[PDB]
Formats: C-alpha cells, sequence, structure tokens
RNA sequence: AAGGCGGCCCCCUGGACGAAGACUGACGCUCAGGUGCGAAAGCGUGGGGAGCAAACAGGAUUAGAUACCCUGGUAGUCCACGCCGUAAACGAUGUCGACUUGGAGGUUGUGCCCUUGAGGCGUGGCUUCCGGAGCUAACGCGUUAAGUCGACCGCCUGGGGA
C-alpha cells in the first residue's frame, strides 16, 4: 500500500551511494571473478585482485561482506565501481584520526624515494610521500636495515592530490 | 503464493538504468532511485500470481512447458528448474525458428537421439579416432542446443521466458504459432508480444531463481492435480 | 492561429485514442460540451467533465473495448473554410447507420438519426464511427 | 617554439623536446593548411563532415561493442 | 583553476609518482592521480619494446604504478608521463 | 531603444491611470516616439537595413493599433491623432 | 470445402555472373465461402511448385470477415502501398462488380454482391492485400454495439 | 571542471594577467575549452580579456615577435 | 526574416529570451496585386590596388591540349554612392496554431536545495543526433514530422521542343 512507499523511503534510508555500508555478501566465487549483492539492481563482476591481501591468496569465502562503491549506474548491464577503493576511505579515516591526538601510529617502513620522499606502505597499500617526510631529521634510512620497522609520523600531505610523506624511526620525536 | 517481502529480498524491485528503459513499461514502474528504475511490486505480485495460476491450469490439462533463458548467468538454474518438474528447456542460444520451423529441427533432434544411442546403448566402440572425435563433438553440440527439448515430441502448449528483449525471437515465434507466453519483463524490455507479462528483474541471479522456483512448484502442483 | 475549436477537439480525441490515453483535456466551449454530451449519449466516450470558472477545462474520458479504441474514425465535415448544411432528407448515414453524424439543428446539437426523427436538418459538425 | 639547451643536456634529447614543442604548436599543420586557398564552402564541408565522422565513431561503434565478436 | 596555476610541484624533470591507471585507449593508458590532472604514458615507452606492445596486454586496468612526469605543459594541460623509467 | 524615463513620461501623459501602460493609445504614443527617434538615426545611416526592418515593423504595429482604435471608438482615435499629429 | 483461386503468376529474374536466373511468383487466395479468407504469395523456379507454395501459405494465416448475408455491412475503404480500394455493399442480384485481383478475393470470401472500385495502383499483390485489409477492418452491427455499450436495436 | 564557475566570477578581467597566463600557450595562443575544460560562456569572455591584454601589451600576441 | 555576419575599442541601432508581477482586452492568422531586403559574378561614376586571379602571354604535358600542371598576368576582388534581382538563394520541406511514446547531448536563462563540491531536484527558450507509434514508392521523417488536424496562400498535370 503505502507500505511499499514507506518501504521505499526506508530502503533509501538504509543505503547510501559510496562504498560505505558493508552489505554485499559474496554469493559466488570463481577464479577469476568474485560477485556480491549490496542491495543494488544487479551483481558486481568483482576482480579477484581487489580481494587478496598482501601475499596473493584470497581471504573471503561465501557470505562475507565488504562494501564496494557507487555513483556510476549501468554501462549496459551490471553494477559497481570496486570495493578496494572502499578501503581508501578507511585509510583516509585512519590518517584523519591523527588530527585528534596529533599522532597517527601504525608501522611505516620507507626504503626509498621515487620522487624525493621515501615510500611508505600501510597494510596492503603503499603510498609515496615527499622527501622530508621519511626522516625526522637528516638521519636517512639508507643506513638503516633494509625495509625497516618504525611507524610513520606524518611530515607532509597534499590534501587534494593524494601524496603523503611519513616519519620513520625516531620514536622519541 | 510468492510473498512481496521475499521478492524484495531477492531484488525483484530493482530494474535497469533510466536511459535504457522502455516507455511501455511506465505502468509497471514505481519510481527512480539513484538514476535506476524501480519496478512497482504492488502491481507486479498479483500479475505474477495470475501467471502462476495459468501455468498450473496448463499443467493440469497435461500441457508442455518450455523454459527459455540464454543469459548464461541463469542457464544452470533454468535447466534445474525444468528438470525439477520434468519439463523441457532451452538454456543455451535459441535456434532461430525452433518452433516455427519445428519439422526441420525435429530431424536434428532425431539425429541427436541416434548419436546418443550410438554412444551409450550400442557399446560397439572400435571407431577411427578422428571420426570418433568428430562424432563426439557433434553430440556435444546437439546436447548443448537441444538437450532439454529432445523429449518434447511436438510443440509446447506454453512458453516461460526469463527475458523478453533477449529472447524476442522465441517470443515472436510463439506469437506466430499462438502459444501462451509467460515472460519476465524488466524495464528495458518490450511487453507487447508477451501474453502474461511479469514485471521483474531479469538480470539478478537470486531473483531469477525465485521466479523459476515458484513456477516449477506450480507446474508440479498442476501435474499432481 | 486557432481557427476551428471543434476540429481541434476532435483531433485531440483521435490522438488520445491512438496513444491509449485514458482521458483527454482541452479548453471548454458550449458547442464542444454539447458535442461531448452527444458522444457520451451515443456511447463513444465514458464521461465528460468540465472544470473551472474563469477558463474552464473540458475533460473527456476515452473508452477502450478489447484493447483497441472505440472511436474508430472521427472527422469534421463542416469547417470554417467550407461550411456544410444539410436538409432533413439530405442528412447522411455514417458507416451505413452504425456510426453517427453530429448535426447542429435549430433544436440543439444532436445525432443525425435524432435530427431525422425530429424532422429537421442543419449544419453537419462531424462524423464519428 | 623557442627552446634553450639546458646545462649538461644531451643534443638528441633537446632535439626531441623541440620536435614535441613544434607538434604541440601545430605549426607544420598550420603551414599545410595555408598552402592553398580553401573555399569557405569547402572548409565548412570538411568541418561538418569530420564532425559527422567523429559522431559515427563515438556512438555506432559503441553500440557494436555491446555485442561480442565471437 | 586549481591544478593548473601552480603546476610546478611534481615538475622539475623526472619526479616519480604513484598513479592509478583509468582507461587504456589503444594508444595510451591514462594514469592520472594528482588531484584532477591527466597523464598519458601513451605507447612508446611503457616497456622496452616500441610498437607491437598493445598497452592492455602489458600493464593492467585500474592499478597504481611507477609513473613520473617527463614533461608538463601547464597551458594545453598535457602532462606527458612515462613508464620506461 | 527608448530610454526608461522617457517611456514612463509617455505612459503618464497618455495613460489614464499612469500605472496602465498597455492602453492602446499609450502604446501608439510609445511607438510614435520611437519612430520619431529612429528617423534621425536613419537619415544618418541609410544602409542600416536590418535596423530599419524593426522600425518598419513598429510602424506597422502602430497602424494596426490605430485601425483597432478606429473601429472601437472614433472620438478617442481622433483625439490621439490630434495629439500625436498622425496624418492618419 | 475451401475454394482457392490463383490470381496471378509472374516471371521474375535475378542477374548473376552467367546471365539471368528466372523464377516464378504465384499469388493465390483461398476461402471457405464464408468470412474466412487468406492470400498466399509463393515463389519457385518452376510455376506449379510456386503455385503450390502460394496455396500452402494461403491456407495458414487466414482471416475472418463479418458478412451480413451475401454482402458487406457498410462501405469500406482499404489501402495498401499504391493500391487504394473502395468497396460498397450492394443488393442481392447485383453480383461482384469488381476488377481483377480484387474480384477473386471477394469471390472466395463468399461475398456475392458488391460494388467495388480499385483506385490508385492495380498491382495484383498490393490490391489483394488492400482488399483483405478493408474486409478485416469492416465491423458488424453486433460488434459495434459491444464496443459502444448498447443493444443492436439502439444502433439500428 | 571550470574554474570560473567555482570561483563564481561575474566577469573575467584582462588586468588579472596571472590568471590569463594559465589559459595562454607557451607560443602565446589561447588554449582550447576542451583542454582547460572551461565553460563555454566563460571561455569567450576569457578570450576577449586575452585579446584586450594583447592590445595593451600586457600579454604577448606571440612568442617570436619583438 | 532570408541573403548573411568573425581581431580589439567606442558611438548610433534592430531583434530574441527569461523572471515575476501590472496593464490593454481578440487588437489575431494568412495574403493575389503592391512594397521592401536579397550571395557571387556583372554594370555605371569616382577612389584604391598588397595578395589572389577570369582574359592574355610564354613553358610543359599530349596525337592534338585553344585544358588540367608551371612562370608571369590585366579586368575583378577592396572602398563610396547608384543599378542589377539571380544561385543546388536547399532542410531541394510555404506561413500560423493545436494535439500525439522516449533516449543521449549542446547552448542560453531562471526557481528551489545543507552550492556540506566541480553538484541535487526542477522549469523556460533555441539547437545536434538516434529512435517508437504513425506515415511513406521506398529511401526515410519521426514533438524542430514527411505523424494526427484546422486556416490562408504559392505551385504541379507525360518526356522533349522550352
Amino acid at each position: 500500500e503505502s507500505f511499499a512507499q514507506l518501504f521505499e523511503e526506508s530502503l533509501k534510508e538504509i543505503e547510501t551511494r559510496p562504498g560505505s555500508i558493508v552489505r554485499g555478501v559474496v554469493v559466488a566465487i570463481d577464479k577469476d571473478v568474485v560477485l556480491v549483492d549490496a542491495g543494488l539492481k544487479s551483481e558486481s563482476a568483482i576482480p579477484a585482485e581487489q580481494f587478496k591481501n598482501a601475499q596473493g591468496e584470497l581471504e573471503i569465502q561465501v557470505g562475507d561482506e565488504v562494501d564496494v562503491a557507487l555513483d556510476a549506474v549501468e554501462d549496459g548491464f551490471g553494477e559497481t565501481l570496486l570495493s578496494r577503493e572502499k578501503a581508501k576511505r578507511h585509510e583516509a579515516w585512519i590518517t584523519l584520526e591523527k588530527a585528534y591526538e596529533d599522532a597517527e601510529t601504525v608501522t611505516g617502513v620507507i626504503n626509498g624515494k621515487v620522487k624525493g620522499g621515501f615510500t611508505v606502505e600501510l597494510n596492503g597499500i603503499r603510498a609515496f610521500l615527499p622527501g622530508s617526510l621519511v626522516d625526522v631529521r637528516p638521519v636517512r634510512d639508507t643506513l638503516h636495515l633494509e625495509g625497516k620497522e618504525l611507524e610513520f609520523k606524518v611530515i607532509k600531505l597534499d590534501q587534494k592530490r593524494n601524496n603523503v610523506v611519513v616519519s620513520r624511526r625516531a620514536v622519541i620525536e | 503464493t510468492v510473498s512481496m517481502r521475499d521478492m524484495l529480498k531477492a531484488g525483484v524491485h530493482f530494474g535497469h538504468q533510466t536511459r535504457y528503459w522502455n516507455p511501455k513499461m511506465k505502468p509497471f514502474i514505481f519510481g527512480a532511485r539513484n538514476k535506476v528504475h524501480i519496478i512497482n511490486l504492488e502491481k507486479t505480485v498479483p500479475m505474477f500470481n495470475e501467471a502462476l495460476a495459468e501455468l498450473n491450469k496448463i499443467a493440469s490439462r497435461k500441457g508442455k512447458i518450455l523454459f527459455v533463458g540464454t543469459k548464461r548467468a541463469a542457464s544452470e538454474a533454468v535447466k534445474d528448474a525444468a528438470l525439477s518438474c520434468d519439463q523441457f528447456f532451452v538454456n543455451h542460444r535459441w535456434l532461430g525458428g525452433m518452433l516455427t520451423n519445428w519439422k526441420t529441427v525435429r530431424q536434428s533432434i532425431k539425429r541427436l537421439k541416434d548419436l546418443e544411442t550410438q554412444s551409450q546403448d550400442g557399446t560397439f566402440d572400435k571407431l577411427t579416432k578422428k571420426e570418433a572425435l568428430m562424432r563426439t563433438r557433434e553430440l556435444e553440440k546437439l546436447e548443448n542446443s537441444l538437450g532439454g527439448i529432445k523429449d518434447m515430441g511436438g510443440l509446447p502448449d506454453a512458453l516461460f521466458v526469463i527475458d523478453a528483449d533477449h529472447e524476442h525471437i522465441a517470443i515472436k515465434e510463439a506469437n506466430n504459432l499462438g502459444i501462451p507466453v509467460f515472460a519476465i519483463v524488466d524495464t528495458n524490455s518490450d511487453p507487447d508480444g508477451v501474453d502474461f507479462v511479469i514485471p521483474g528483474n531479469d538480470d539478478a541471479i537470486r531473483a531469477v531463481t525465485l521466479y523459476l522456483g515458484a513456477v516449477a512448484a506450480t507446474v508440479r502442483e498442476g501435474r499432481s492435480q | 492561429s486557432m481557427q476551428d475549436p471543434i476540429a481541434d477537439m476532435l483531433t485531440r480525441i483521435r490522438n488520445g485514442q491512438a496513444a491509449n490515453k485514458a482521458a483527454v483535456t482541452m479548453p471548454s466551449s458550449k458547442l464542444k460540451v454539447a458535442i461531448a454530451n452527444v458522444l457520451k449519449e451515443e456511447g463513444f466516450i465514458e464521461d465528460f467533465k468540465v472544470e473551472g470558472d474563469t477558463k474552464p477545462e473540458l475533460e473527456l474520458t476515452l473508452k477502450y473495448f478489447q484493447g483497441k479504441a472505440v472511436v474508430e474514425s472521427i472527422q469534421r465535415v463542416s469547417r470554417p473554410g467550407l461550411r456544410i448544411y444539410k436538409r432533413k432528407d439530405e442528412l447522411p448515414k455514417v458507416m451505413a447507420g452504425l456510426g453517427i453524424a453530429v448535426v447542429s439543428t435549430s433544436k440543439g446539437v444532436m445525432t443525425d438519426r435524432a435530427a431525422r426523427q425530429a424532422g429537421l436538418g442543419g449544419e453537419i459538425i462531424c462524423y464519428v464511427a | 617554439p623557442v627552446i634553450k639547451v639546458r646545462e649538461n643536456e644531451p643534443f638528441d634529447v633537446a632535439l626531441r623536446r623541440f620536435k614535441r614543442s613544434c607538434e604541440k604548436a601545430g605549426v607544420l599543420a598550420e603551414v599545410r593548411r595555408r598552402e592553398f586557398y580553401e573555399k569557405p564552402t569547402t572548409e565548412r564541408k570538411r568541418a561538418k563532415a569530420s564532425a559527422v565522422k567523429r559522431h559515427a565513431k563515438k556512438l555506432a561503434r559503441e553500440n557494436a561493442r555491446r555485442t561480442r565478436l565471437y | 583553476e586549481d591544478p593548473w596555476v601552480a603546476i610546478a610541484k611534481r615538475y622539475p624533470e623526472g619526479t616519480k609518482l604513484t598513479g592509478r591507471v583509468t582507461n587504456l585507449t589503444d594508444y595510451g593508458c591514462f594514469v592520472e592521480i594528482e588531484e584532477g590532472v591527466e597523464g598519458l604514458v601513451h605507447v612508446s615507452e611503457m616497456d622496452w619494446t616500441n610498437k607491437n606492445i598493445h598497452p592492455s596486454k602489458v600493464v593492467n586496468v585500474g592499478d597504481v604504478v611507477e609513473v613520473m612526469v617527463l614533461d608538463i605543459d601547464e597551458e594545453r594541460r598535457r602532462i606527458s608521463l612515462g613508464l620506461k623509467q | 531603444s527608448l530610454s526608461t524615463e522617457a517611456t514612463a513620461k509617455i505612459v503618464s501623459e497618455f495613460g489614464r491611470d499612469a500605472n496602465d501602460t498597455g492602453s492602446t493609445e499609450v502604446q501608439v504614443a510609445l511607438l510614435t516616439a520611437q519612430i520619431n527617434h529612429l528617423q534621425g538615426h536613419f537619415a544618418e545611416h541609410k544602409k542600416d537595413h536590418h535596423s530599419r526592418r524593426g522600425l518598419l515593423r513598429m510602424v506597422s504595429q502602430r497602424r494596426k493599433l490605430l485601425d483597432y482604435l478606429k473601429r472601437k471608438d472614433v472620438a478617442r482615435y481622433t483625439q490621439l491623432i490630434e495629439r500625436l499629429g498622425l496624418r492618419r | 470445402e475451401l475454394q482457392e483461386k490463383l490470381i496471378a503468376v509472374n516471371r521474375v529474374s535475378k542477374t548473376v555472373k552467367g546471365g539471368r536466373i528466372f523464377s516464378f511468383t504465384a499469388l493465390t487466395v483461398v476461402g471457405d465461402g464464408n468470412g474466412r479468407v487468406g492470400f498466399g504469395y509463393g515463389k519457385a523456379r518452376e510455376v506449379p511448385a510456386a503455385i503450390q507454395k502460394a496455396m500452402e501459405k494461403a491456407r495458414r494465416n487466414m482471416i475472418n470477415v463479418a458478412l451480413n448475408n451475401g454482402t458487406l455491412q457498410h462501405p469500406v475503404k482499404g489501402v495498401h502501398t499504391g493500391s487504394r480500394v473502395f468497396m460498397q455493399p450492394a443488393s442481392e442480384g447485383t453480383g461482384i462488380i469488381a476488377g481483377g485481383a480484387m474480384r477473386a478475393v471477394l469471390e472466395v470470401a463468399g461475398v456475392h454482391n458488391v460494388l467495388a472500385k480499385a483506385y490508385g495502383s492495380t498491382n495484383p499483390i498490393n490490391v489483394v492485400r488492400a482488399t483483405i485489409d478493408g474486409l478485416e477492418n469492416m465491423n458488424s452491427p453486433e460488434m459495434v454495439a459491444a464496443k459502444r455499450g448498447k443493444s443492436v436495436e439502439e444502433i439500428l | 571542471f571550470c574554474r570560473f564557475t567555482a570561483e563564481g566570477v561575474q566577469e573575467i578581467d584582462y588586468k588579472d594577467i596571472a590568471t590569463l597566463k594559465n589559459y595562454i600557450t607557451e607560443s602565446g595562443k589561447i588554449v582550447p575549452s576542451r583542454i582547460t575544460g572551461t565553460r563555454a560562456k566563460y571561455q569567450r569572455q576569457l578570450a576577449r580579456a586575452i585579446k584586450r591584454a594583447r592590445y595593451l601589451s600586457l600579454l604577448p600576441y606571440t612568442d617570436r615577435h619583438q
């Protein structure tokens, strides 16, 4: 009745556009295609490569839930943009968390600068930062044991274009 | 028989994007959420029920049902549905003029049957390796094409379809013949050829399965009756 | 410019019939209203409804039997360019009596048969079949 | 396309850069265009024709793409 | 407005970047990440074979890679990145 | 075009209410003034054909208005044509 | 019970590397002497085969026509391509006053009494089609009554 | 991705030379609205401004000339 | 309005569209004769003349080459004021009004919305492409009709001769 109208605005209320609400249950796996169903018009053709973690093999069987992304609808047949970007928002949230206590702490390990800032990698992803950010002072991680364990202390981020240079070693600082 | 909540869960209410719609599906559409068309479940359900009833009735008079779905996502499922109620199906590409040109296709069917017999019942073996291979290939081809309809004998007395726009050839053939059509018709599709239109999501797998299952059940019921 | 309102109305009706429109709205006029009434009486439309005070809108509700439209044909006969007046003996028979011919007579607008019965002819507005 | 060879820059690299600059400018193309007089009509025709071609490439081909080749 | 006034940050000759590719247009790959810009890495570098390469075979779709500028025009917004480095 | 102030003045004089503006007579007056203004322009610029088209149109409109006035109410028309000095 | 009239047979050519390949088209029409009519257009390298094909075609895809006794129910126009056709019901005894292809279709249909002119083109195939269309569209009194929500005596 | 829509400028200024300089070539030419992604309405204005500047010797007509 | 109109600045000037209101109160549509505007070439008188270039000249090419190609080159193209009144002056589609499924754009307004951002939801004008019903000999046209109608005008009646 208006049961359906109310149900429609209800279902509007219990979804959003980006990859935010972890809703798609993995309902068929086959190499090399994962597929979910986050309450969209169709199922995603997911790559396998948005879902293997840091050494190459899969992590999620049937029933498992990751949100994907949206705002792009119908290229002919199908639904989404990939859930891996989803993950980027989570990374952004952790980076943002720094602001609260003026110190985000994880592990950052930066061996070298492709473009003037050591590369830092957090969990699966690896990011590039401007040259200063890698070291607090002039210490330089070239003399440090290769691909060393610290955290990342942030030196510089570009806030629009995503480049983040983070602070290896020197826990005291 | 099939509830609204279940349908919703499945994802029947979802349709195609607004730019790909057909304006003949404007009655069956409710609204457009996130630039994607939403099918009206209030109008869908009764129609669906009616269709089911019709199917049951057909079954009751010993009607032959044909299940068509060549999407390749729900090819596995449609076959299963067909087999549950021991009815016929076309899960791979519909041969142009399967029904209209039955008399030619009946020869093909016969050939296929013969091949099968040779493979299984004969137990002769001792065949030239290339020739044998060729034969096998032929058999495979036939099975893929006409596996479900090999025991159909004549023409079916009704035609269930998973997508109207995709299987338009089949639908057209049915129309030409005068076989009742029971099509699942998304917002992009054309409902004019279809007798018993079912407004619903052709694309989503779970929805398709749901559509199949109820139909199968109804057929079984009819048979029992 | 708008020169023939009745004709326009007829055209609108025809288009509605073609396009499977449930109801057809237009600016109201007395003659138009009369015509609508006549049609209703003869059973080509379901109902008509005028609505408004300053500029009222006549809304006809079209009829559909077994899918297809009821008003199979609907032509103006008299028209501003060239008027048609018939005497009671010269009054036509549309579709050999199965259709109707709206004719405006001294005793109001009526179907051709009605006019004949009365014993009077007049301006032939439109054939409807 | 004015260019200056940077300190300790190779010749070949410089040449390449120059070429790139020229390309960007569209100088050669411009020269080619102004070699002979194009009637206005002809110019119009080319522009419209080209546009049409572009449109064809964009949409019709896209439609084709939807359907698989084999 | 926003990327193009002070386009001197990743400029100077060879500043390496990490950028996700977007669409490979059979002459190109279109890696573009740094806050609303467009890069190409077209077909000539990409590898250490020139012409027979077909970029869809050789890298990816949607993947963050090794790329640096090699060239900026801040005027006809064509930053022409590379990948053979 | 005719300057706003001038237009207002014209309206006030000929219009009964002064807020009216659309009175036939007022309209005619407005047209007439514009025509007068454009005469000067067109003496100077004889080849300005496009502009002259507009003037012609305006004139036609004025004529039409006058005609309308005549059939409706003769005395008023007469008065108007005395005021403006329109030969017809 | 069904009567079948071959209206026309026409030789049609296809030019090939060698020369001209000829073939034959047969236009037939069949009817049961009541409402049911159907035309068929068959084609083959030899005439008889073509005719047979046409007949076969005709026999399927027939069409019903409401006939008030021996004649039509009202004057009816029918058009198809060039051929535009007028046919008018007529009094018992008058016979089928109609020309060519048109006549044949009428005869099979079991109209006995018509006044029928073919305006425009008289290309048999088109004209027969036109005639068929005309017949098809033609509604009966009962049908009209049903449509309009009235009795037959209200319509007269 | 137009700048002038976002800034929300009423009219582009020929005096604002720096801004103009982003939309002009290394060779002096005005840059296409495909490349810059400038809105059509604004683009024309920008062009006009550039032209004005060139007249006032604020911008150069071309790189070579002297 | 069509013909057409392209650096920048100023002066004079015509139209279009939107936003709300306020006013006038059918004043409208179409138009035989009539009047005007009307590319290019062309004409007249007076200026101008860089480039380009009918004509013309030479050099090639060729069987010939009163052409194509090359080297030159005068009317003309440019300006002023007159005349000419035609073009595949084409959308080969008269003007005005009404009505009839859709999609993807472009351009130019304008209302609301947290512009939380380049956006979101509308609503007007002009415009490019695709396509439905319908129409069409077919090709195709398809809310900018070649659909469904009304008003007025123009025009056609076998090819040639013309």
